[PDB]
RNA sequence: CGCUACUACCGAUUGGAUGGUUUAGUGAGGCCCUCGGAUCGGCCCCGCCGGGGUCGGCCCACGGCCCUGGCGGAGCGCUGA
RNA sequence: UAAAGUUGCUGCAGUUAAAAAGCUCGUAGUUGGAUCUCUCUCGGCCGAAGCGUUUACUUUGAAAAAAUUAGAGUGUUCAAAGCAGGCCCGAGCCGCCUGGAUACCGCAGCUAGGAAUAAUGGAAUAGGACCGCGGUUCUAUUUUGUUG
RNA sequence: UACCUGGUUGAUCCUGCCAGUAGCAUAUGCUUGUCUCAAAGAUUAAGCCAUGCAUGUCUAAGUACGCACGGCCGGUACAGUGAAACUGCGAAUGGCUCAUUAAAUCAGUUAUGGUUCCUUUGGUCGCUCGUACUUGGAUAACUGUGGUAAUUCUAGAGCUAAUACAUGCCGACGGGCGCUGACCCCCUUCGCGGGGGGGAUGCGUGCAUUUAUCAGUGGUGACUCUAGAUAACCUCGGGCCGAUCGCACGCCCCCCGUGGCGGCGACGACCCAUUCGAACGUCUGCCCUAUCAACUUUCGAUGGUAGUCGCCGUGCCUACCAUGGUGACCACGGGUGACGGGGAAUCAGGGUUCGAUUCCGGAGAGGGAGCCUGAGAAACGGCUACCACAUCCAAGGAAGGCAGCAGGCGCGCAAAUU
């Protein structure tokens, strides 16, 4: 079938070669594994060795870590925006390493505001439920109030970051091959990175 | 920005740029840590390499290679292809029957490091193996010396 | 091929089984085991044609089934099972025990010794590495693996195993001035003390060796095990000390022996 | 120049021939993906046969609550293959 | 295959027997005149580190499948072969002694000495060696009994 | 054994071939008494094959209610031998041939710090804090009913097992450690404030898997190595954490029990190490041919970036880019009565020729191609198609691969017993 083999190619001078033997089981190929959003499903391949790959056809859901607080969370993966390889990936929505996308940010909101219990992602009308008001305003004692406040001096995020909080979703780079290994993982965007991948997103357009 | 050239974001795998500090340690310079590592076998960094801000993976020093196997040397050649040149091997070959020599050449195509530069026409280059890093080329550029017209 | 190769041909077998070509077309292939297939002696080898205590084949399988061979103290009822270096064989059957000790023509000899010795052996440490839970873990010439080891023993050094609870009793530290056999090599099976060490970077290294008599040779570091701190070895030597005769002094040796014969 | 024979060359022309390439147009079969659902089960709803406890009016009768073995019929109810 | 010094590297011919281009220039190739008599530091005289401007050459050493060839031993009745065999027995009823060597293995790649021959190298717009002395900028470790 | 002789002329000296001489290996002719070894359908046809055989396997230790045999008790599960069948393993080794193949194969020398690995050997296997005195449904062999001209074709019905197929606990289990932390104390302070402790209640936890961050036990010439810490994840086509078998059977208790404990093995299993390898790489090395001088790049040719696929490194493939790469030191193309070496014949010293052939590598099973199973095959004494041949048929269908051992046809100068 599909061979990655190394004879059907020519020679360094330009001149072709004639091969000495057929394809060989070692030397196959599989078809790409095209893995989309949506529910998930995937399908294992028995490889050489009798070992396992998991090749996920489908997947919407990943667990993504913000490195600057070292928080990493299970978020739902949202919609594809860029793709440095190839646009028809973008089009087709195809997950693959290396690739830009949108993920929820509702964990990592969470634990901000349950860690340093300030305001985050939140509008200027000041609207809130008591729920929120007892997680950020609650009666803590002298000990525990003097580390919060102390806490609270390194309370600090980048305008970029804030603002995708309030849009409500996060740009993050997917680190792990879905076809290889059945899941997608990978890192929220920040700094240097988040300008460049959002000045190639903005001349895109 | 002259670093950002290509499609995706150029950057050092080993490094963690996105560290937050406060604002009086912002202020002072933002200089990322560079990585480099020492290859063995008595070959010194260049200082271009440490002190550089270059992006290449397939750098002896600054790269994710590994330089085991033969030590080799060439003259440089042709200088045409982006990070890679071909440098010229010449030998003799002994023919047993009448009890002499001739004259034989190979031709190499090898790796060069951003970190090596004002490498010209004709000067020696001392290169290590690899692993293959492209279709023909198995070596990777460890020393650069300058010919014998040096002013 | 398409897989694992089964058979041995008589005539590629190695050169130190000393096999005959017109017996047969094939040889006993040696088991996977501790030692290399190309650096062992078959059991079989050993049971008939070294002791002369069976005649066939089939005569060795009929000794093996009534478990009277032990290998290390331990019962092996396999005929191709590879038995190398500094290994014990015991027969308690008729109370003899033996240690594979290569002779100075490089082949492994029929050396008995006493049942006190045959409680113990000397193996060469081939690699040490952390495990999991930073626990250190030592790995011998012959496949053992031991955990918890002296954290002085390093690389190329030699430990004494007792045989019976398979734990390191003491060591010899590779060092200059100690007593080494070759177990490969054009000087395999000479013993002497190490004069000093030459270091390759990124290649082999090699050890120079003198002999008690005063000849000097030289191996590469993979081929040198320690026998004994200093001039004394650790285990009993064969007939030969571990000096290599000349063809010259060998046939002298051999018509001064002939003429005193009779 | 006139006789007698052979080999090797041209060259009206098209046959018996095969072999090797490729341009285009079809293309068996396996494998992968997206569908598909013949059929086979398990869980709920009833009914009558059977064994363990208990509750109730209680005296060797009959119901309640659970389990438990089988059997017959529904639900395009649910689910798995 | 030798004979064939009738394919000539050793080692052939080219005036008249077959043969030197009509003549000249010229790139690649081949070839090329003489000359030049170990080192500080750090550690225990040696150990580490730089060696060598580098090679070519020669002499060592290591790694180099067996089988074949060469070759040691051995009365297969000799030999071609084979790797066998020999000794005393009053019987050893624990039988004894001994071999299964060695040489060679081209080229390329490793290792350590030699320094003749043959290549290559330095100080000429001296921004060349060696011993010192001031001026400025950028970072790391230790000592002020610890911690800022 | 470092070797020559006849032939051109009326006669001579030469150049120069022809012929003469001796080995070796194929055939053939004549002849042939005794013994020891011993090649043998390679050359033309990797052309075609009747027939028969060439791969099968059980221990005390997975499954026996076949009287098929068999000893005693006679409900008192199973005495023993054991056909058949389910399960497990092997069948990827060996044997044959040399068609393809000219930096390809192969040889020497290095590398995997860029991968996989049945089995053997050794190491781990209460390290997880969350019906068990043993859980469930079927299937053969067997008993009965059948279909087809025909096969190692199978269909229905009635039973019954597991180390087949599934599902699932207890125990160790007392806690420890990371975060959250109401509350309670102890110092200084007139007091705020500045400190030092204890703590109920909640979440997480072991090894493997995926990603991100932090610090720097042991090792290398060199790691983005090994080990450690932190936040999470952990695939229903699902990683481990034993519902398995045999032999000898014994010590203990407030006891006669739900009795508790215990020795050797067999089988299985996640992960390291080892063994047997396999697979990709580095340097050097191959026969003739210019009446083959430029080749490669539309359809990857040379390099860069990011991905896909793959067991891994890589134009192996994809997208976007640069214009590269090779060549009189002979590239590219063509031929080879070319598988490569270890070797063989002849040889003063050089050298010439051969190597299908018992050893080591490679390739193939009429020619191509695609696959299942498995640790390992693009396997052919496995399967699926096309191309060429070709067997039985009741014309509806079914079954093929001797370059394995014999043997047969054909081919030829040329090669053995069903
Ligand atoms: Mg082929
Ligand atoms: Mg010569
Ligand atoms: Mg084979
Ligand atoms: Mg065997
Ligand atoms: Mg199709
Ligand atoms: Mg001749
Ligand atoms: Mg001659
Ligand atoms: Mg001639
Ligand atoms: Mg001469
Ligand atoms: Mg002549
Ligand atoms: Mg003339
Ligand atoms: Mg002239
Ligand atoms: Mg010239
Ligand atoms: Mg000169
Ligand atoms: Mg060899
Ligand atoms: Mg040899
Ligand atoms: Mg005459
Ligand atoms: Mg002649
Ligand atoms: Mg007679
Ligand atoms: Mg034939
Ligand atoms: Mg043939
Ligand atoms: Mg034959
Ligand atoms: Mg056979
Ligand atoms: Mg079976
Ligand atoms: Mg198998
Ligand atoms: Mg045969
Ligand atoms: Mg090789
Ligand atoms: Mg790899
Ligand atoms: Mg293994
Ligand atoms: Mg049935
Ligand atoms: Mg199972
Ligand atoms: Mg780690
Ligand atoms: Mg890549
Ligand atoms: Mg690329
Ligand atoms: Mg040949
Ligand atoms: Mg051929
Ligand atoms: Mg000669
Ligand atoms: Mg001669
Ligand atoms: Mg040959
Ligand atoms: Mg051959
Ligand atoms: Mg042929
Ligand atoms: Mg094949
Ligand atoms: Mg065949
Ligand atoms: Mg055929
Ligand atoms: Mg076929
Ligand atoms: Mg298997
Ligand atoms: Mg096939
Ligand atoms: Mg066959
Ligand atoms: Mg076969
Ligand atoms: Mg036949
Ligand atoms: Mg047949
Ligand atoms: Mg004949
Ligand atoms: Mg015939």
């Amino acid at each position: 079938g599909i061979s990655r083999d190394n004879w059907h190619k020519r020679r360094k001078t330009g001149g072709k070669r004639k091969p000495y033997h057929k394809k060989r089981k070692y030397e196959l190929g599989r078809p790409a594994a095209n893995t989309k959003i949506g529910p998930r499903r995937i399908h294992t391949v028995r490889v050489r060795g009798g070992n396992k790959k998991y090749r996920a056809l489908r997947l919407d859901v990943g667990n993504f870590s913000w490195g600057s607080e070292c928080c990493t969370r299970k978020t739902r993966i949202i919609d594809v925006v860029y793709n440095a390889s190839n646009n028809e990936l973008v089009r087709t929505k195809t997950l693959v390493k290396n690739c830009i996308v949108l993920i929820d940010s509702t964990p990592y909101r969470q634990w901000y505001e349950s860690h340093y219990a300030l305001p985050l992602g939140r509008k200027k009308g000041a609207k809130l439920t008591p729920e929120e008001e007892e997680i950020l305003n609650k009666k803590r004692s002298k000990k525990i109030q003097k580390k919060y406040d102390e806490r609270k001096k390194n309370a600090k995020i980048s305008s970029l970051l804030e603002e995708q909080f309030q849009q409500g979703k996060l740009l993050a780079c997917i680190a792990s091959r879905p076809g290889q290994c059945g899941r997608a993982d990978g890192y929220v965007l920040e700094g240097k990175e988040l300008e460049f991948y959002l000045r190639k997103i903005k001349a895109r357009k | 920005a002259d670093i950002q050239t290509e499609r995706a974001y150029q950057k050092q795998p080993t490094i963690f740029q996105n560290k937050k500090r406060v604002l009086l340690g912002e202020t002072g310079k933002e200089k990322l840590p560079r990585y480099y590592k020492n290859i063995g076998l008595g070959f010194k960094t260049p200082k271009e390499a440490i002190e550089g801000t270059y992006i290449d993976k397939k750098c002896p020093f600054t790269g994710n290679v590994s330089i085991r196997g033969r030590i080799l040397s060439g003259v440089v050649t042709k200088m045409k292809m982006q990070r890679t040149i071909v440098i010229r091997r010449d030998y003799l070959h002994y023919i047993r029957k009448y009890n002499r020599f001739e004259k034989r050449h190979k031709n190499m195509s090898v790796h060069l490091s951003p970190c090596f530069r004002d490498v010209q026409i004709g000067d020696i280059v001392t290169v290590g193996e690899c692993r293959p890093l492209s279709k023909t080329v198995r070596f990777n550029v460890l020393k650069v010396t300058k010919a014998a017209g040096t002013k | 091929a398409r897989g694992p190769k089964k058979h041995l041909k008589r005539v590629a077998a190695p050169k130190h089984w000393m096999l005959d070509k017109l017996t047969g077309v094939f040889a006993p292939r040696p088991s996977t085991g501790p030692h290399k297939l190309r650096e062992c002696l078959p059991l079989i080898i050993f049971l008939r044609n070294r002791l002369k205590y069976a005649l066939t084949g089939d005569e060795v399988k009929k000794i093996c089934m009534q478990r009277f061979i032990k290998i290390d103290g331990k019962v092996r009822t396999d005929i191709t099972y590879p038995a190398g270096f500094m290994d014990v064989i015991s027969i308690d059957k008729t109370g003899e025990n033996f240690r594979l000790i290569y002779d100075t023509k490089g082949r492994f000899a029929v050396h008995r010794i006493t049942p006190e010795e045959a409680k113990y052996k000397l193996c060469k440490v081939r690699k040490i590495f952390v495990g999991t839970k930073g626990i250190p873990h030592l790995v011998t010439h012959d496949a053992r693996t031991i955990r918890y080891p002296d954290p002085l023993i390093k690389v190329n050094d030699t430990i004494q195993i007792d045989l019976e609870t398979g734990k390191i009793t003491d060591f010899i530290k590779f060092d200059t001035g100690n007593l080494c056999m070759v177990t490969g090599g054009a000087n395999l099976g000479r013993i002497g003390v190490i004069t000093n060490r030459e270091r390759h970077p990124g290649s082999f290294d090699v050890v120079h060796v003198k002999d008690a008599n005063g000849n000097s040779f030289a191996t590469r570091l993979s081929n040198i095990f320690v026998i004994g701190k200093g001039n004394k070895p650790w285990i009993s030597l064969p007939r030969g000390k571990g000096i290599r005769l000349t063809i010259a002094e060998e046939r002298d040796k051999r018509l001064a022996a002939k003429q005193s014969s009779g």
